């Protein structure tokens, strides 16, 4: 697997092997996602925000 | 800098966003819209608060008995007024700081010289031939076009920005993206089988649009509550109609969609007037890559889905 | 309009709005166009000028009168028959108890912080009231639903700070500068705090209210106390500086002697010097009408901020930040707009629909991105998950564990942050398991350690909060290898 993480800023990040790939975004909170569903091929990244 | 302090004081926390240069752009900018019911009342009041030169809005309409009791920029018991003029003052109001102005006459009857006194222009509640008459006059001027309405649950928007150049923090990169006419966006060749397979992944939305131009052609007006039963069979012949015509199965829109798509709904209006207004804040001040082209909303399932359509 | 079960609904029951800011303002124009009959409206500020880019409901004129207020007034215009009841207050306060949140159907938060929207949550499960939570914040948002016994809770899942050392001695970047500037105002005017010091520390592992009182609070003093001395000081403990540049103090005397917006521009170091002397002129003189506590939008504390943190930056040799700049980083402020604000309460309305319309199965947590994702999703709809098991708050009979040194933690450092802080308890009493600790009321005389009182490695408390109907047992450990000062065992 040589996977991607996409952000909601559009930052693109390339990987390749709750998981250790999170521990390494984690350092640069956040919730995981593939096609759908909870945590060549795409991870997208959502944060919760807290203004209102 | 190039706004004045109580201008600083008053948009800080987006100018914090956006940039005071993309906050100078707004200010410099005239948005014509089109249509003062549900969804052209949110998109004037975001327009009007993020700080556009000018708005002019254009209503040839009076407001009826079947609109709602409630309407955010119109006084109760307004029954008879013409629309626009009844949502003047509150509107205005929202941000002294805009131009806000006001057009009584039919859009349909306005000269090709109306329109280029305008940097972004906004249809709501249009017909599929003005629609079209009027994205072609912007073409010609290279005016931002935008469209948009909604129908019980669901709504769109579509943007024809022409060849579109913007700056995007990767620093500001500068690039281009490139639009299609409406009318190309509103008559795609389904036979293709590259767009057979185009097919397979676009959202059904698309359909109820088609299904609801056509309504709107055929009757002089959308669907309405009062008659749901006349409609809603009336929808059910257009869908047969619409979607045999273009080689799709009509089973595509499910044959209950009807119960769906009645109706202004306060807060489909909120949504769709939210992203299209932001595409045209967007589109005017060149910062931010602009969806291309249709904006489709569910607000059965929480969907929104983007859809690049006509090329 | 609606389905008639639902439209009865909407029309019948009572709902509560949570804020009536960004969100608040966009919630209660669709509750009431969408035929809510009964809304109450809770917030607890007052109406800003910064405020007026995407709170539509308020205008120039109305600055300085309560949100709520002003909320429900501006409706009414366009709308007369609507029933709303406005508070100018916190649902943080004791009347807004378990048979208040009794009353409604649903809950919307409109909130822009963590600790009242934990609150409100404890009070939405104890009341067994159905919640829609939501946050936004530049152009992404969000929306979730809440049910006690169904979903998730706000707190189910896990939701930073400088060192002392990084502040009073080794500064790096203009955020230690600025959170000094800060430290220094509450230690000069505000309420002195020891977890706030500005003096360097003495006591270095990798080597303040009285003096000022003293003084009668002179500019020039100040200044040479925290400019020249200290920066002398700190350059005696020399194994700091074998690394990393050395500061410069400043000599007061010698200073004297040397486009975007205004607030945009980087101004000189004679500049700021004077600026903090005029702002300490000005706070030193309305400390005695009115201990005063940091706001942002207080001209003349915003001014000491930026210039002390600018004062200190150019000190340790980084580039001096625009009042603007600064502003955002003490304040803490988050960009903000109209759109955002306006499709995300779009979406709690349309939650709110679905759930007193019994269709919670087809409740989503929803995100607004700013682009589409690969299935082209502008808005990301997402699965309710159940309720986390071991959940601190919406678990029966929750427990955690902390640990703490027994004899060098106060009886305060509980009551406060611990139970308050860390745990969002408002009005908690606390009792040993074998003692009542802390009362609602009362015990003012035990914040002076828990050792002395039969606590130890392995005694248990009781916390309540009768409020938020909440009890929390609490599971100690001792250590005194802790960094820090505790730390929630994981
Ligand atoms: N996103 S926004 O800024 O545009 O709008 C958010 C609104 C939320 C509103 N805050 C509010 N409203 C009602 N109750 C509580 C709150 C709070 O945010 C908090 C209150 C406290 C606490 O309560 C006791 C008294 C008190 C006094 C001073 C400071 C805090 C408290 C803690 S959090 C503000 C805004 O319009
Ligand atoms: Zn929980």
């Amino acid at each position: 697997i040589k996977l991607k993480v996409i952000g909601q800023d559009s930052s693109e990040i390339h990987f390749k092997v709750l998981k250790k790939l999170k521990e390494s975004y984690c350092q640069r909170s956040l919730r995981f996602l593939f096609e759908g569903q909870r945590i060549e091929d795409v991870i997208e990244v959502y944060q919760e925000q807290t203004g209102g | 800098g190039g706004i004045s302090e109580e201008e600083a004081a008053q948009y800080d926390r987006q100018i914090r966003l956006w940039g005071l240069e993309a906050q100078k752009r707004l200010r410099a900018s005239r948005v014509l819209l089109v249509g003062l019911k549900g969804l052209g009342a949110e998109i004037a009041k975001n327009l009007i608060l993020a700080g556009v030169k000018g708005l002019t809005m254009l209503d040839h309409e009076q407001v009826t008995p079947e609109d709602p009791g409630a309407q955010f920029l119109i006084r109760t018991g307004s029954v008879g007024r013409n629309r626009a003029e009844a949502s003047l003052e509150r509107a205005q109001n929202l941000n002294p700081m805009v131009d806000v102005k006001v057009d009584t006459e039919d859009i349909e009857k306005k000269p090709e010289s109306f329109f280029t006194q305008f940097d972004a222009v906004c249809l709501t509640c249009c017909s599929r031939d003005v629609i079209v008459k009027v994205d072609q006059i912007c073409h010609k001027n290279s005016i931002k076009f935008f469209t948009g309405d909604v129908f019980g649950y669901h709504g769109y928007t579509f943007a024809n920005l022409g060849e579109h150049e913007f700056v995007e923090e990767k620093t500001m990169v500068k690039k281009k993206v490139v639009f299609c006419p409406v009318k190309e966006a509103l008559e795609v060749d389904w036979s293709s089988e590259k767009a057979k397979a185009a097919l397979k992944r676009t959202t059904s939305d698309y359909f109820l649009l088609q299904v609801l131009l056509k309504f709107r052609t055929d009757k002089g007006r959308d669907p309405s509550s009062d008659t749901y039963e006349e409609d809603s069979e009336l929808l059910l012949q257009i869908r047969n109609d619409v979607l045999d015509s273009l080689g799709i199965s009509p089973d595509l829109l499910p044959e209950d969609f009807v119960r769906y798509c009645f109706s202004e709904m306060a807060p489909v209006c909120a949504v769709v007037g939210g992203i299209l207004a932001q595409e045209i804040v967007k589109a005017l001040s060149q910062r931010d890559p602009p969806h291309n082209n249709f904006f489709f909303f569910d607000g059965m399932k929480g969907n929104g889905i983007v859809e690049c359509l006509g090329p | 309009g609606l389905p008639r079960e639902l439209a009865e609904a909407v029309a019948g029951g009572r709902v509560l709005v949570v804020g009536a800011g960004g969100i608040g303002c966009e919630l209660l124009k669709n509750l009431v166009l969408t035929g809510f009959s009964h809304i109450d409206l809770i917030d607890l500020d007052t109406i800003d000028v910064s405020n007026l880019n995407r709170q539509f409901l308020f205008q120039k004129k109305h600055v300085g009168r309560s949100k709520a207020q002003v909320a429900k007034e501006s409706v009414l215009q366009f709308y007369p028959k609507a029933n709303i009841v406005a508070y100018h207050d916190s649902i943080m306060n004791p009347d807004y108890n378990v048979e208040f949140f009794r009353q409604f159907i649903l809950v919307m938060n409109a909130l822009d912080n963590r600790a009242a929207r934990n609150h409100v949550n404890r009070m939405c499960l104890a009341a067994d009231v159905p919640l829609i939570e939501s946050g936004t914040a530049g152009y992404l948002g969000q929306v979730t639903t809440i049910k006690k016994g169904v979903t998730e809770c706000y707190e189910c899942h896990p939701k930073r700070t400088f060192p002392g050392c990084t502040i009073r001695n080794t500064p790096s970047e203009p955020i230690h500068c600025i959170v000094w500037a800060k430290y220094l105002f509450n230690q000069l005017f505000g309420e002195e705090d020891a977890d706030q010091e500005v003096s360097p520390d003495r006591a270095d592992p990798e080597a303040t209210k009285e003096w000022a009182k003293s003084t009668g609070y002179d500019p020039v003093k100040l200044f040479t106390k925290l400019f020249k001395d200290d920066i002398r000081y700190l350059l005696t403990m020399d194994k700091l500086w074998r690394k990393r540049k050395p500061p410069v103090p400043l000599d007061w005397a010698e200073v004297q002697s040397q486009l975007g917006l205004k607030d945009q521009q980087v101004l000189d170091v004679k500049s700021y010097a004077r600026l903090f002397s005029k702002s300490i002129e000005t706070l030193r003189v309305h400390l005695a009408e009115k201990e005063l506590i940091w706001d942002k939008d207080d001209p003349s504390a915003m001014d000491f901020v930026t210039s002390a943190a600018n004062l200190r930056m150019h000190i340790f040799s980084m580039n001096m930040k625009s009042r603007f700049d600064i502003k955002s980083m003490a304040g803490n402020i988050i960009p903000a707009i109209a759109t955002t604000n306006a499709v995300i309460a779009g979406l709690i309305v349309l939650e709110g629909l679905k759930i007193l319309s019994g269709k919670i199965d087809q409740c989503r947590t929803i995100f607004l991105n700013k682009q589409p994702n690969p299935r082209k999703k502008l808005l990301v709809p997402c699965a309710l998950d159940p309720p986390n098991p071991n959940c601190y708050v919406c678990a029966s009979k929750p427990e955690v564990t902390v640990r703490l040194n027994v004899h060098k933690v106060t009886v305060l450092t509980l009551q406060d942050k611990i139970v308050k802080e860390k745990f969002a308890m408002v009005a908690p009493d606390v009792q040993i398991e074998d003692t009542i600790l802390i009362s609602s009321e009362e015990t003012e005389a035990n914040n002076h350690k828990l050792s002395e009182f039969g606590i130890r490695n392995g005694s248990r408390l009781q916390a309540d909060d009768f409020l938020q109907d909440y009890t929390l047992l609490i599971n100690i450990l001792h250590s005194e290898d802790l960094g820090v000062e505790f730390e929630v065992v994981g």
